[PDB]
């Protein structure tokens, strides 16, 4: 009987992604972002345009995967698809091919005391 | 797709995509053994040394690893010490005098 | 949010999208057009094309789509997909 | 809409509407689709590549009587704008 | 084939692809 089997269901039986993790309506989520240059790919300068391959790593506190790691075996993290989480969607606005988000959509870690973290790569072209 | 899989990602990708992205039927045995060949057209980054083009050696580098599982849940290992070239097409610009994963 | 949660399942209950969002059919469904210019990216004079980068803000009422947010625990607006 | 929401379940829901099927009362009956093209504007012919890069507007017209209504019933709705 | 058919609606009656494959969540999946 795997543990991550029994958190996942205690944290995702009831939860809705479509919803912000707010207890108010009126409260605001703080995102914590950082951006890691991994590698300037170019600067077209005919498209002008900039080619770079960043991770693009967010921060945020999700009270509704709040969990502590006695209740479950000493689990310290959770790997979850980010597609069922509520995710704040971020994306590139200066972008100039068309191309908003993420290059692969990898798992959020959730941490107990509902810590989620989400940092998938991207290639971006932005206008420069 | 209907199974859970390592995330494997190619850290160095320039321009292409950086985890599998064609999702390939995957072998099961009735003792749980997978086997998952996908196959992958790998656009990496690789820093060219021009000094002695067109008489050049290049060392081209490609770092594969489980994006979001560190080792302590996830453990990769190699199947043999060097890359499978059993079925490598020769190239009509480049000769392989090494190669080795580690 | 369990006010938007509940609000959600109750508001796309027996909602359709194929249907004109109007109470009666006969009315007309009104629609605002506005377009935000944000970058003209080229000009081709050869095939005579104009490539832009454009956001086209579209406004209008969907009758189905309404509540009182005093039932909801004040919640005024939400988020949908498209 | 109450009355175009009526008429589309009733077309679909009640009747039991299965779009895999082709709209004949039997198999060896072949449904008749009449086809016209109009030219929007023809974009550019390149030479090296031999290829016609066109945009087009296929006219489809075709018959599917599962779709029939009368409309007097359904508050004089003549039209319907479908996926 | 109707065995493989009856074996495949088993192996995913109550499966899951979110946790990582073991019997244990101290394990490590070698791969
Ligand atoms: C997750 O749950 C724990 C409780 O298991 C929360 O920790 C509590 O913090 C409050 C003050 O807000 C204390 O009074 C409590 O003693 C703490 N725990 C308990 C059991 O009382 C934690 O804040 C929760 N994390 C959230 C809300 O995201
Ligand atoms: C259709 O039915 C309505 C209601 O009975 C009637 O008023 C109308 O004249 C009929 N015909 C048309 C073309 O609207
Ligand atoms: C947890 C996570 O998504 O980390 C991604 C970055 N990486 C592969 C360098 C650890």
């Amino acid at each position: 009987k795997n543990e991550e089997l029994r958190l996942y269901h205690h944290l995702f039986n009831n939860y809705d992604p479509g919803s912000r993790p707010v207890r108010e309506p009126e409260d605001t989520v703080t995102i914590s972002l950082k951006v890691t240059l991994t590698n300037l790919i170019s600067l077209n300068e005919k498209e002008e345009t900039l080619t770079t391959s960043v991770w693009i790593g967010i921060d945020w506190q999700d009270y509704r995967l709040n969990y502590s790691k006695d209740d479950f075996g000493g689990i310290e993290t959770l790997r979850v698809p980010s597609e069922l989480v509520w995710l704040p969607e971020i994306v590139l606005e200066n972008n100039i091919d068309g191309q908003f988000g993420v290059a692969y959509d990898a798992n959020v870690l959730v941490y107990e005391g509902g810590s989620v973290t989400w940092l998938p790569p991207a290639i971006y072209r932005s206008v420069c | 797709e209907k199974i859970w899989r390592p995330d494997l990602v190619l850290y160095n990708n320039a321009d292409g995509d950086f985890a599998i992205v064609k999702f390939t039927k995957v072998l099961l045995q009735y003792t749980g053994h997978i086997t998952w060949t996908p196959p992958a057209i790998f656009k990496s980054y690789c820093e060219i040394i021009v000094t002695h083009f067109p008489f050049d050696e290049q060392n081209c580098s490609m770092k594969l690893g489980t994006w979001t599982y560190d080792g302590s849940v996830v453990a990769i290992n190699p199947e043999s010490d060097q890359p499978d070239l059993s079925n490598f097409m020769e190239s009509g610009e480049w000769v392989i005098k090494e190669s080795r994963g580690w | 949010s369990e006010h938007e949660t509940r609000l959600v399942a109750k508001l796309f209950k027996d909602y359709s999208s194929v249907v004109r969002p109007v109470e009666d059919h006969r009315q007309v469904v009104e629609v605002t057009v506005g377009l935000q210019l944000i970058q003209l990216i080229n000009v081709d004079e050869v095939n005579q094309i104009v490539t832009t980068n454009v956001r086209l803000k579209q406004q209008w009422v969907d009758y189905n789509l309404k509540w009182n947010p005093d039932d909801y625990g004040g919640v005024k607006k939400i988020h949908i997909p498209s | 809409l109450n009355e175009e929401e009526r008429l589309i379940r009733h077309l679909f829901q009640e009747k039991g509407y299965n779009k895999e099927l082709r709209p004949v009362a039997h198999k060896e009956e072949s449904v008749d689709v009449a086809l016209a093209l109009t030219l929007s504007n023809l974009i550019s012919l390149k030479e090296v590549e031999e290829t016609l890069t066109t945009n087009v507007w296929i006219e489809h017209g075709w018959t599917d009587n599962r779709l029939k209504w009368n409309a007097e019933e359904f508050g004089n709705i003549s039209v319907l704008r479908l996926p």
